[PDB]
């Protein structure tokens, strides 16, 4: 699982892969780790597939019962204190890394990263999942803050594609959605139209010369591809 | 007869008398007034001291519920302190669970359901209290009044107490659209010194409190030298 959420001027861009894998076997290759809480507030979802699904639909029922009694819109800081309350009083029993990102008219675009420990940190961009450790040095070099909506979509799709190329846990589709003052626009690009893959990376075309022919010199001349020559 | 002995008894015409008898405990209580001044809300009440030796600050009927809201009670003082200590608990819940200040129309709807829940059961009696919720939340300046029946209503101005009919006509001469919080402390305190008579009590003073943009959206009492003298 590689999940991330990046803020721009208008709102936020949620990004995630699509694969639940029982250790080493792909149980599902079209998962949806972008969970709707309210219309403009979603959450990314990593870790245990059952422990985080039960939290996401328990928060989303407190959060819709709140919205009816208030009669107004729900702030993102409200939804991020319902995950922190539940991920802290269950922190020894669940495995839950949650990234809460959304839009509210008061504060604009907000990103909250709630790790497995149960803390809450408000950010500009957040990373999560087992594939997130590849993306710290990728965002230190290639990420500049203050992009547009069209640039954050193509960046976060290029960000996830570098993550599941090296990670074995992550893979599949790339599901992204933007949350701002307009309608929430979702987009799912496949594997075969992904912006990066190592199989078509032109520097991994040459095989590593392991299987040397039996020869008279120490001059390395590539692999042995035939029984005759 | 026995049709006005508890709360779970409708009358022959659909009335509940122990609620309506509790409304006579507010109508025989000291005079309350309030005003919404387009950047905040000012609330003033008259403390009827029964002895010369009471300390200044005793029996303050104005209590702060949150940083931006506060409930002044009109009626019985110890019954209204169960309303204040409940609405504080309702405002602590929104700060600790939902990470947001409680809205003005939402705090008043929690007061009107706590006061109503003691008018439906036989073991409980209704409050002898009218609570005035003065708030300044992200929905603007709010002014609500919860009666002992549990009915809440947003007002622009309100008079409650004994002389609530004479002080209501004195509020109709104010503006509430061009009215500011700077002038209204002198106006509303001057309502109480004209609506109330000194031929019954000798010791009466006024207690004013506001919440507005000048006090940084904080529900505070007055500095003592802003109130008119008499
Ligand atoms: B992602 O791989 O972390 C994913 C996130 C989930 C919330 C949709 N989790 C899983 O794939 C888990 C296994 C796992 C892998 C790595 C870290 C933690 C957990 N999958 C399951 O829990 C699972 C396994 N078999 C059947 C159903 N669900």
């Amino acid at each position: 699982t590689t999940i991330l959420a990046v803020s721009y001027n208008g709102g936020v861009v949620l990004a995630a892969d699509s694969r639940t894998s029982s250790g080493t076997y792909v149980v599902n290759r079209a998962s949806n780790k972008l969970t709707k809480l309210t219309k403009k507030i979603y959450c990314c979802r990593s870790g245990s597939a059952a422990d985080t699904q039960a939290l996401a639909e328990r928060v989303s029922n407190y959060l819709g019962s709140y919205q009816t009694d208030i009669g107004a819109g729900v702030n993102v800081a409200t939804a991020a204190n319902l995950f922190q309350k539940m991920c802290y009083m269950n922190r020894w029993n669940i495995s839950a890394g949650i990234i809460v990102a959304g839009y509210d008219p008061i504060n604009g675009g907000s990103v909250y990263s709630i790790p497995s420990g149960g803390s809450c940190v408000k950010l500009d961009y957040a990373l999560g999942g087992s594939g997130s450790i590849f993306l710290y040095s990728f965002f230190d070099a290639n990420y500049k803050p203050g992009m547009s909506k069209s640039e954050c979509v193509a960046f976060c799709q290029r960000a996830v594609a570098h993550a599941y190329s090296r990670d074995g846990s992550s893979g599949g589709l790339i599901r992204t959605i933007t949350l701002d003052a307009d309608e929430p626009e979702d987009q799912t690009i496949p594997w075969n139209r992904s912006p990066y893959c190592m199989e078509k990376d032109p520097k991994y075309v040459t095989q590593a010369t392991q299987n040397q022919p039996f020869s008279s010199s120490a001059k390395i001349t590539g692999n042995r591809m035939s029984s005759t020559g | 007869s026995g049709h006005d002995q508890s709360t779970d008894v409708f009358s022959a015409e659909g009335r509940v008398f122990q609620v309506e008898y509790a409304g006579k405990a507010v109508d025989n209580s000291s005079t309350a007034v309030a005003a919404c001044c387009k950047d905040g809300v000012v609330v003033a009440v008259e403390k009827v001291h029964t002895s010369r030796m009471l300390e200044k600050g005793s029996n303050n009927r104005i209590h702060a519920v949150d940083r931006q809201a506060g409930i002044c009670i009109c009626g019985l003082l110890p019954d209204g302190r169960a309303i204040v200590s409940r609405a504080r608990q309702e405002a602590e819940n929104s700060r600790d669970i939902f990470a947001t200040p409680i809205r003005g129309s939402v705090l008043a709807n929690r007061v009107g359901e706590f006061m109503h829940a003691y008018t439906t059961h036989f073991a409980y009696r209704p409050f002898g209290c009218s609570a005035i919720i003065a708030s300044y939340a992200d929905d603007g300046p709010q002014l609500f009044v919860s009666d002992p029946s549990g009915t809440v209503a947003g007002y622009y101005g309100v008079a409650l107490g004994k002389a609530k009919t004479v002080a209501k006509s004195e509020l109709e001469k104010l503006d509430f659209s061009s009215l500011t919080c700077d002038e209204a402390v002198g106006k509303l305190a001057s309502i109480l010194h004209e609506v109330h008579d000194k031929q019954k009590d000798k010791l009466y003073e006024v207690e004013v409190a506001w919440v507005c943009d000048k006090s940084d959206r904080k529900f505070v009492h007055v500095p003592a030298d802003m109130v008119p003298a008499e």
